[PDB]
């Protein structure tokens, strides 16, 4: 009852109040564009002739990804520094779509990424002899390796294991005293960096106290009066948010914060306003006339990519709210049906064409929007919850005598107080990373089971069946 | 018809 | 017709280095003749760490083809430093770039690095540039973030005068007048009036409420104004009840009603509900949450249902 279909609701334009502006003009134009498409398309929930079918066109999307996977035109040079992202968007999408790569192709993926790895530490957006290490390519490369790699000598995981110390040193070189990280040498400082670093550090068991100092404060201070998070915060000789709450930066902030909550440091991490983050999150879901897709900023346009950035943050904000209420002492929190409808009806390329998913009608599909539309779709299809009982079960099976060599800190006392506290940290970080479960019977597949894609994990954004063997390898919990 | 301008890096 | 760098005397002594992709890489890009050749020589230059005019020129060549090439931007800045180039000239060069590359992280960070280094006694000219920059794209995220850093950084150096703050608020007021739905401008107002260290926190609060309420009455369905109102009251721990009479009609300055203003306004209902919660009237608050969930904002049926149960 609490997730009404767009077709069951009244579609009306955002009221003008008799005061027109540039914003409203754009909004009205986008509303018409999305509405017409919904009007031309058959309601996915119904049991009509001439209407366009809204079924997920998985084979078209597979071909779209295949067409760009082995060769890209010269125009893509604008993404030359983001080729690890091109890998991630593709291999993650294929995972979601349930399409397996053969071992030969996976090996090619591994080979490509390993050439992006600098001996100095970290992955770049291209070969090490061409580009310097960067936090974002490092996230994208690591996740891609989790998806396409394995524990054989040509599986790449071995290479990551050996690179743990150097990757750590790269992270420490990026670290700023205020709690932020530069994305690369002399690079910019925002929560994208924090998020990517924390994911990798968590997955590879290279988290230390010196790495995390002030990281929580920098993130907390990014939360704006709206409830969401800006890109960064400024430390006045108090900390102040430097811009609007944004879907992308809200995702990175919520995820970063959540990753920090499983680190057993004292008075760590500094709290955020969970309820406000949840409110902002759910307020970004568009009205029926705009298909129920998410927007990334207040008074901006809905974009299929925020299905992941905003939608994917929903279960995280939700868990933080739950804990916050239990700290003092169920229906869905966003419209899971409408979001799926936006994806099926509006975000898919028109049928019988190039395939792929897009930002909005009128926008070309691309790898980035394909990956993020599908990731968001997954979150809406599957009720993902972080389970304390699952975390407990994980604690009980954890073997602290097994594990890779501890990273050596840059500062003598920058490491854990002692082996006991280190192993306790290892257990907590590992147990919580594997705490996300799919609630049985919580599945909602709009349009029928043929539309079902696989289940991505909140925070990490890789399939659970990829996450577990991967993190278990680096923690030696296989 | 028009390319999307969603840069994350 | 493109002249290969291998045929150029200025580069004769340099041995180009090929991209090390490895065997049969995935997602390979078919680089144009120009781009590949430029990177072949950039690899050689960077590997030997040459800091010269020709290397500097080479970096400009490369970033024009790929404004997101962070490796080359990093190298370029180190070239500007080592060669002791005019940073003011470089900044002027960035004025051409910023035009067509408004969403490049690298261009904006480069500009930040330049102004941090130049460190002018009065950044008024840069501030005015940024203002003019926002005219063709008033919601450019990078630009707003940059404007924040600019005022923040130079204020810590005590280089922002009271007249300067005043003119900035004037400018922000004009931005919101042109488009009251520009959430970016609202964000800037919040920094100018609330979050910045030098914000006036007195009567001042009363003036702000007047502005906010008038904004709401101008555009009752403006989500930006509502978020600002809620954030404001929450930040300064101010009760909602006393202001309620100004919002009640949508379910201190009062409403009119403007044409095309369907009732009720969802966010007005949220205000009324939170008002009841403030009055310890949990059942009345639950009833309005239920209405939001069932009739007036059904897209968020689940969330409002969540808020309803939070009362019981
Ligand atoms: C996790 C990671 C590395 C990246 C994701 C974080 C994201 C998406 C950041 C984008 C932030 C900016 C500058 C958006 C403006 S593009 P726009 O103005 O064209 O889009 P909009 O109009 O706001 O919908
Ligand atoms: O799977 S999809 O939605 O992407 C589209 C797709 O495969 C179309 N092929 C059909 C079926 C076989 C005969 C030719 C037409
Ligand atoms: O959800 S149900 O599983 O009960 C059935 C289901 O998946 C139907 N898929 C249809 C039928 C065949 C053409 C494509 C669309
Ligand atoms: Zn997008």
């Amino acid at each position: 009852e609490f997730t009404p279909s767009v077709y069951s609701l009244v579609s009306k334009p955002l009221p003008s109040n008799s005061r027109p502006s540039a914003t409203l003009d754009e909004q009205a134009e986008t509303e018409d564009l999305i509405s017409q498409l919904f009007d031309l398309t058959a309601d996915p929930n119904a049991l009509e002739h001439g209407k366009r079918y809204s079924g997920l066109r998985k084979q078209e999307h597979t071909q779209f990804l295949a067409s760009s996977f082995f060769q890209l035109p010269g125009k893509f040079v604008s993404l030359d520094a983001s080729r690890p992202w091109l890998v991630f968007w593709t291999v993650h999408s294929l995972d979601l779509l349930g399409v397996a790569l053969d071992q030969g192709t996976k090996d090619r993926v591994v080979s490509t990424l390993l050439h992006f790895l600098s001996p100095k530490g970290g992955f770049g957006g291209g070969p090490a002899n061409s580009q310097i290490p960067h936090l974002l390519p490092t996230y994208a490369s690591v996740c891609s390796l989790a998806i396409a790699g394995n524990d054989s000598s040509t599986g790449g995981w071995k290479d990551l294991a050996a690179a743990r110390q150097s990757i750590y040193e790269f992270f420490m070189r990026c670290k700023r005293p205020d709690g932020g990280f530069v994305v690369c040498e002399g690079g910019e400082v925002d929560v994208r960096g924090t998020y990517c670093l924390l994911v990798v550090a968590t997955l590879l068991d290279i988290i230390t106290p010196e790495l995390l100092h002030n990281v929580d404060k920098f993130v907390s201070a990014c939360q704006t009066y709206e409830g969401g998070f800006a890109c960064a915060s400024f430390p006045f000789p108090c900390r102040v948010s430097m811009a609007e709450a944004h879907g992308g930066y809200t995702s990175c902030s919520l995820n970063s914060h959540f990753l920090l909550t499983s680190v057993p440091l004292p008075s760590f991490p500094l709290s955020i306003d969970a309820n406000a983050a949840l409110r902002w999150t759910v307020l970004q879901q568009g009205e029926p006339i705009e298909g129920g897709g998410f927007r990334g900023r207040t008074n901006k346009l809905v974009d299929g990519c925020y299905s992941w950035w905003v939608g994917g943050g929903a279960p995280v904000a939700e868990e933080l709210v739950r804990r916050e209420k239990s700290r003092k002492v169920i229906p869905p929190i966003f419209n899971r049906v409408a979001l799926q409808e936006f994806t099926l009806v509006a975000a898919q390329q028109d049928p019988g064409s190039t395939g792929g998913l897009r930002d909005k009608p009128g926008k070309r599909p691309d790898q980035y929007h394909t990956c993020n539309n599908l990731s968001g779709l997954s979150i809406a299809q599957h009720k993902m919850s972080h389970s304390p009982s699952t975390v407990s079960s994980n604690r009980l099976k954890f073997d602290a005598s097994k594990g890779l060599p501890a990273v050596k800190p840059v500062a003598p006392g920058g490491g854990w107080k002692n082996e006991d506290e280190r192993q306790n940290a290892r257990r907590e970080i590992w147990a919580n990373a594997l705490g996300w479960i799919e609630e049985e019977g919580g599945e909602i597949i709009v349009g029928g089971k043929d539309n079902r894609i696989n289940t991505t994990t909140p925070v990490f954004n890789i399939l659970g069946l990829r996450l577990k063997p991967f993190i278990n390898y680096f923690y030696c919990q296989e | 018809p028009t390319a999307s301008a969603c840069n994350i890096q | 017709t493109y002249i290969p760098m291998s045929q150029r005397r200025s580069w004769a002594d340099v041995k180009p280095i090929m991209q090390d992709d490895g065997p049969n890489p995935v997602v390979p890009i078919m680089y144009s003749e120009e781009y590949k050749d430029a990177m072949d020589y950039f690899r050689a230059i960077a590997a030997k760490e040459e800091k010269s005019e020709r290397a500097l020129e080479l970096t400009e060549i490369i970033v024009r083809m790929n404004p997101a090439h962070y490796t080359v931007w990093q190298y370029r800045f180190s070239l500007l430093t080592s060669l002791n180039k005019s940073l003011e000239d470089e900044l002027r060069l960035m004025n051409e770039f910023a035009v067509q590359n408004l969403k490049s992280y690298q261009v904006w960070h480069h500009r930040l690095l330049l102004l941090d280094r130049i460190s002018p006694q009065d950044p008024v000219s840069e501030i005015e540039y940024i203002h003019g920059s926002l005219l063709p794209d008033p919601k450019n995220y990078h630009t707003w973030a940059y404007l924040h850093w600019l005022y923040s950084h130079f204020s810590t150096l005590g280089r922002i005068s009271e007249a300067q703050w005043g003119s900035e608020l004037d400018w922000c007021n004009e931005m919101l007048r042109v488009d009251g739905r520009n959430n970016s401008a609202w964000g800037w107002r919040w920094y100018l009036r609330v979050s910045r260290p030098g914000a006036e926190t007195s009567r001042s609060l009363q003036d702000e409420l007047i502005y906010i309420l008038k904004s709401i009455h101008l555009i009752p369905h403006n989500v930006s104004a509502w978020n600002y109102l809620r954030g404001f009251l929450k930040h300064f721990s101010l009760p909602l009840v006393p202001i309620l009479p100004a919002i009640l009609p949508y379910t201190f300055p009062m409403p009119s009603l403007p044409e095309d203003t369907p009732l009720p306004v969802p966010l007005a209902l949220e205000y009324l509900a939170d008002s009841f919660i403030e009055q310890n009237r949990v059942d009345d608050a639950a009833k309005v949450f239920e209405k939001l969930s069932s009739e007036y904002d059904q897209m968020r049926a689940g969330y409002w249902e969540f808020r309803r149960r939070e009362c019981a």
